[PDB]
């Protein structure tokens, strides 16, 4: 399945918090099209 | 030496041991090269004191400063003029200041021996003839030296950029996927020489033409990339050396008229771009020109005396801040126009020379005069404009001129010429600070572990053992030059190992967080 | 002991001895190895001078001879351009000095002549050998202490 | 005193996760370790 | 004198002599002028830092 799975290597989220059982948990949620798009802009950017 | 301060000054990912692995190939070639050139009181007239203060400034800079027979013997001298060199540089610059001395004892009267530029001698009647002399003497090897570099030099920047040619086109589909940047003038130059048959002439090897037709051919083109990367008739290439090894009739001195026109082009586009070539280019022409009877061997010490080492550390200071240095100025020029236009329409009765009997001389009704005045005198008067105008004593505008001199005295004078010396004062310490932090990082760390000197100093006279007796980034060099020079069926299974992921540019043998130690420290210690 | 035995000869010779004994006391040693420190760059910095102030000489003595005289009355016996000597010396004995640059010391170019050339001459060797060349030399001291 | 500032900015990213506060010697046990933490793991983009 | 007792003199262009005045006064003016009161306003700069 590694065709696959580049495919959707850009758009697979991934992040990590701490809650409800005082240990550590994975996330993983979809990243939407547009977003991924204009969050790369110059002036969101260097804003950050 | 100099490979480590630039690694270490901006270091990050695993591009440091791709660079590591880089210089280690760059010095092989290098060693190539290098094989295959061995083989009261007394009255004190202005010339003593001139001879006494040369002599003194000379000792300062020093104490730092028949077809057959024609190709063997030509051979033979280009290869050690290029074996000696760095010697002839330095007779270069001895020669710019006896030349340089001679013309200090010019004449200039209105009657020949149109003004008359006669040089006379001095109680000596040498040093007419010595400055003929030594002017065809010092093109002489000042030409010498152009034809020392072209054998010495030049073949390593040609190696360094095919070598950066073929990777982008293996590993990399820079020319064959999409596209180059199509901005760069070196991404779009080197588009000229892919045609040409012997494009990997100082580069080792020359199938990196038939590995790519393989590698990226299978879903491209096969036609298509047989004639974009040359290699035309892959069918006859793939047949011709496959019956036989044929000795083709010999040519020499005869058809070299018949010679790739393409491949010349493409690398003189890379001899003229270079900047230390063009250094030495340019020092021939003033160096000729020099013949034409001036002063232009004048221009040579100034060029030269970068030579020596501590010139270049000092006056590497301004060039640092070069970009906000010559900022500032621009700020000065508008800030004193600013200043102009002020005076321009209140005091225009002020900017006299107090000529006698009339004025026939104003400095306010121009703009250009009123402006130029300002920049030519207003900023060398050390103290502003206060002291190139009528007295204000007149109690008509009396106090405006007051207030108006004292600000232009603290802002153009005190601080606006503070920052421009406050640059260059600051550029040393920025300089200073780089040169200890190499010294420090590689101190502490072993360059090829991740692992500070405080681990490694349990064991008594630990540290110092562990950079010479274990990984010493200097054995890695004989080892990888070791495979080489090994036949592929005498590899040894560790050997056989690193030799192949070597091929394919993986750089995880390298230690990286564990050398040999934290492995067995339970078992024994 | 041959400055002090050589001042019974009745002179002045006493006099360079205080000159180094006051090296004695701690703190002149921790002041002036300040500029001990950076010898062989500070002292180099001032050849550094003497070959541009006299790569500035030559670019004078064929383009702005008749500037360098000292307005002497119904005549001028005295010329400061035509020695190659007289014209490097006068550039170092007295437009280092000048504060300013030599720009007040010539004649006035006020004459359209060649008038805009003597502008441009003038500010650079003001920007480069006073303001630039001259606070290399100051920074230097001011960075042995630090 | 502005120069000193620009340099610490760039350090204190280059050795701590600004989420995490852990600093790049126990990253890098495993060999290019820290790299991926920063990227991979959570690289405050993922969380907005 | 902002550029030391050069100013304050009769002119040596005298030939007796004439070469020991400038090698007195530039001497003079790197030493007890550039060099000297930089060091005085080198300490109050250091004094900041
Ligand atoms: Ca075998």
């Amino acid at each position: 399945a590694e065709s696959i799975l580049e495919y959707f290597r850009p758009y697979l989220g991934r992040i990590e918090i701490m809650g409800a059982s005082r240990r550590i948990e994975r996330i993983y949620f979809e990243i939407s099209e547009t977003n991924r798009a204009q969050w790369e802009m110059p002036q969101v950017k260097e804003s950050k | 030496r100099q490979f480590i301060f630039d690694v270490v000054n901006e270091g990050g990912e695993a591009e440091k041991m791709e660079l590591f692995v880089s210089f280690c190939e760059d010095t092989i070639f290098e060693m190539q090269i290098a094989a295959q050139i061995s083989e009261r009181l007394r009255r004190l007239t202005a010339r003593e004191a001139a001879t006494a203060l040369a002599a003194l400034l000379w000792a300062v800079v020093a104490r730092a400063g028949f077809w057959g027979e024609l190709e063997v013997q030509r051979v033979k001298f280009l290869n050690y003029l290029s074996r000696n060199f760095y010697t002839l540089r330095f007779l270069a610059l001895f020669l710019a200041f006896a030349i340089n001395f001679i013309l200090l004892f010019y004449k200039v009267s209105d009657s020949p021996p149109n003004m008359v530029y006669y040089f006379l001698e001095e109680s000596t009647g040498y040093m007419e003839p010595a400055l003929w002399c030594l002017s065809l003497l010092h093109t002489l090897v000042a030409f010498l030296c152009i034809i020392g570099y072209n054998c010495l030099k030049v073949p390593l920047v040609i190696f360094k950029r095919e070598k950066e040619l073929a990777r982008k086109l293996e590993f990399d589909g820079l020319y064959i996927t999409e596209q180059p940047g199509d901005d760069d003038v070196k991404g779009q130059w080197d588009r000229l020489v892919l045609n040409t048959p012997s494009f990997p002439s100082n580069y080792w090897d020359k199938f990196v033409k038939r590995k790519v037709l393989d590698k990226h051919g299978d879903i491209f083109g096969r036609e298509r990339i047989a004639e974009l990367l040359g290699m035309d008739l892959a069918s006859l290439e793939i047949t011709a050396h496959n019956e036989r090894k044929p000795d083709p009739p010999p040519g020499l001195l005869t058809w070299l008229m018949s010679i790739d026109v393409k491949y010349q082009i493409w690398k003189f586009g890379v001899i003229f771009t270079d900047n230390s070539f063009l250094y030495l280019g340019w020092y021939m022409v003033m160096s000729l020109l020099g013949h034409y009877n001036n002063f232009f061997f004048a221009a040579h010490l100034l060029d030269i005396a970068m030579g020596v080492k501590t010139l270049r550390t000092i006056l590497s200071s301004v060039t640092h801040n070069g970009k906000q240095l010559v900022m500032t100025v621009g700020l000065l020029a508008v800030v004193v126009y600013l200043y102009t236009v002020v005076a321009f329409n209140f005091f225009r009765k002020f900017y006299n020379k107090s000529e006698d009997e009339d004025e026939p001389d104003m400095k306010c009704d121009d703009m250009m005069t009123c402006y130029l005045f300002h920049m030519y005198v207003g900023v060398r008067a050390g103290g502003g404009i206060g002291d190139e105008i009528e007295d204000p004593a007149g109690d008509e505008y009396e106090l405006y001129r007051v207030v108006f001199d004292i600000t232009f005295f603290f802002f153009v004078i005190v601080i606006l010429l503070a920052i421009i010396q406050g640059l260059i004062i600051d550029a040393f310490g920025e300089l200073r600070d780089q040169q200890e932090q190499v010294k420090e990082d590689m101190e502490t760390k072993c360059f090829i572990c991740g692992i500070g000197s405080d681990y490694f100093d349990t064991t008594p006279h630990g540290f110092e053992t562990h950079t010479l007796e274990e990984h010493n980034l200097a054995n890695y060099m004989f080892f990888l030059m070791y495979l080489i020079n090994k036949d592929e069926t005498e590899h040894t299974g560790q050997e056989s190992y690193v030799w192949k992921m070597y091929q394919e540019r993986c750089w995880d043998f390298f230690p990286a967080g564990d050398c040999f130690r934290k492995q067995y420290e339970d078992q024994l210690s």
